[PDB]
């Protein structure tokens, strides 16, 4: 028993021109410089939205993230994590919501049930 | 009279007076001399301020007014029409010293693809607020202003050069928003950051953060569109 | 007063847009039609105005110290500090202005009154911040008579945890620090302020009581930097 | 007990009334191990594979996985490059000038 989990971008309007950590992974921050819920954050900064996949498999939520080889500051880079958070008990599985932030920051979150 | 006028700029863009800024440029690209590299930045810096907040302040009314036609004022037309006019003052200002001083046919492509590209973007805030057959004639300037930045820097800058980047985003903005053609958008955002990855390595740090930013853009209003 | 009410919608869309400058000028309209403000009416004009003042304040500080630090001179920073200087001077007369000839009165409600009366003191505070000479001097006289004929009403007619009160003594005390250079007074007038607080939270509202527990924190701040 | 010096913490500020050739490169690999990084010189590039089966942490069970690659100039000696790890967690990939 599993439900894919849609990742939708907070931000709508769109982008225009502009005014002209380190190469690690992910975890959680206070900011950028229990009851029958879910809430977490996580940062997955070199991934876009559909490079993400956030599933609901039985008693888990499951963080799926991966890129294909690409280019950057120093050569060619290609990367993959699999991150897992139990679910609570009072908490529905078609409850379970996630978005991106254009920071990069990806927010999963089920409200009390 | 020019240097104190880029000196109070400069003295403006610290103090965050981006009105006070935009006067200074102004009064500065009249004195008639070509605008290096820093100083277009400068102007570009000033007016983009002005208008953005002007647009920010528009969308937040136009939304209320869009709303407020549920449940039941007219103080909120009548003030949207203000607004509306201070931001088509300051677009009309940008496009008159950019017709009158600054496109030329002469000299570097960088700086002639910068103002063509300044020529379509006023023309794109101007359609934003813009309603019938002027609507229609500000739409056909913006396109105009745009395809021929497009000629220059294609022909002229590498696909990674930030100008031309820049240009390719707001010329797909405006396929998407203003002349309601979703597919040219999605095609010019695709092709515009395709031709980018493959030249990334040919980048200096600086070329590169500006490029590899503006990528990401293109990137999350595909995400968006699609 | 038909256009007093629409002076009012607008002020509250462009407070909604953050066009400060444009609900300040509106406020200013709806004042001129000459009716008492109400509370959310005052908290409006206060709001405009405070974020018009804010902004030239914040300005000023950074090319003041450019100017400070260019001394160890170019003329424009001068020039430009002047001119910014003299629209911040503007907007408090504007201010002073409309407190004087429309809001100050005798009658009637006491908050009301210390309201208008910390504002007075506040804009010429804000005065006295980029003031000189002798003009600076009659200008400290001013906010100091403002801020002590409020004081005097509010310890008189406000319970210690009025959040008008408490708003009041913490400027006033900011007041004798800054602009008066008498961090005793500061000091003094900030302790007691917050000590006649904590005695009295249990009297208050959940409404009143987030605004002085908000304030005393700010008093708090305040001696832990001064002390 | 004669002047007292304030203590004066950098949290805050005056508080107003509120609003009513060689190569060289250095790699962050904290999450792996030695044994879960290898190092290689595939031809005129340095490959660097880091890989870490699931393992539990702060706030779940997690994965990793990444593959970099650098460039190696032309005069550097694929035989000369040097790595180390450091007990800080940083990969330091090295070639003396040749
Ligand atoms: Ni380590």
């Amino acid at each position: 028993m599993e439900i894919p989990v849609p990742v939708q971008p907070s931000w709508l309007r769109r982008a225009s021109a502009p005014l002209p950590g380190r190469l690690f992974d992910q975890r959680f921050g206070e900011g950028l410089l229990d009851p029958g819920h879910f809430s977490v954050l996580l940062d997955v900064k070199h991934f876009s939205p559909e490079e993400i996949a956030v599933k609901v498999v039985g008693e888990h939520v499951e963080v799926h993230a991966r890129h294909e080889e690409r280019p950057d500051e120093h050569g060619f880079v290609a990367r993959e994590f699999h991150r897992r958070y139990r679910l609570p008990p009072g908490v529905d599985p078609a409850a379970v919501t996630s978005a991106l932030s254009p920071e990069g920051v990806l927010s999963i979150q089920a409200a009390p049930a | 009279e020019r240097a104190s006028l880029i000196q109070k700029a400069k003295l403006a863009e610290q103090a965050e007076r981006y009105e006070d800024m935009a006067a200074f440029m102004k009064g500065a690209v009249e004195k008639g001399e070509e605008l290096s590299c820093e100083e277009r930045n400068l102007l570009s810096v000033a007016y983009k301020n002005v208008v953005g907040g002007q647009r920010a302040a528009w969308r937040v009314l136009s939304s209320i007014e869009q709303k407020s036609n549920e449940e039941g004022g007219p103080e909120v037309r009548e003030y949207r029409e203000k607004v509306e006019t201070e931001l088509q003052g300051v677009c009309d200002t940008v496009l008159g010293l950019l017709d009158s001083h600054l496109i030329k046919e002469a000299g570097d492509a960088e700086s002639r693809v910068f103002y063509l590209k300044m020529k379509g973007d006023y023309y794109r805030y101007l359609a934003e607020v813009a309603t019938g057959d002027d609507k229609k004639r500000i739409i056909d300037s913006a396109r105009s202003a745009y395809q021929e930045a497009m000629d220059i820097s294609a022909a002229a800058m590498p696909p990674t050069n930030p100008i031309r980047l820049g240009l390719a985003l707001n010329f797909s903005v405006f396929h998407y928003e203003i002349a309601n053609s979703p597919e040219e958008a999605i095609s010019l955002a695709k092709t515009t950051f395709d031709e980018a990855m493959a030249d990334l390595h040919t980048l200096s740090e600086d070329s590169y953060k500006d490029s590899t930013l503006i990528m990401q853009l293109l990137r999350d209003n595909l995400t968006l569109w699609t």
